[PDB]
């Protein structure tokens, strides 16, 4: 769900909006490099429905 | 109170073996219950996110 696709599940693959992941092999395990999109530099606006 | 230190060991070793087995049974069942509690806690951490 994260190397073979893009997941919409929140915090399943990294903190942020998941873009993609890269698997790396570790001894007796696996390491995922989760690439996410994190919004930055917010600014206040007035809004309306 | 009834037996001397050589006849008492025959009985005390029986008691020790039995009580150690009681503790072992308790700990084994606590591990098996902790696995299920951890599955439930992982599900709750997934539902939170
Ligand atoms: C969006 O507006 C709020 C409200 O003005 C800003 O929050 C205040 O920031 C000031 C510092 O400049 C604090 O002293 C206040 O306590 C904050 N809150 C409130 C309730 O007034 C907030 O900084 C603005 N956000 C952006 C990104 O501009």
């Amino acid at each position: 769900e994260c190397v073979l696709g893009q997941s919409k599940r929140v915090d399943f693959c990294g903190k942020g909006y998941h873009l993609m992941s890269f698997p790396q092999s570790a001894p007796h395990g696996v390491v995922f490099l989760h690439v996410t999109y994190v919004p930055a530099q917010e600014k206040n606006f007035t809004t309306a429905p | 109170s009834r037996l001397d230190k050589v006849e008492a060991e025959v009985q005390i070793d029986r008691l020790i073996t039995g009580r150690l087995q009681s503790l072992q049974t308790y700990v084994t069942q606590q591990l098996i219950r902790a696995a299920e509690i951890r599955a439930s806690a992982n599900l709750a951490a997934t539902k939170m996110s």
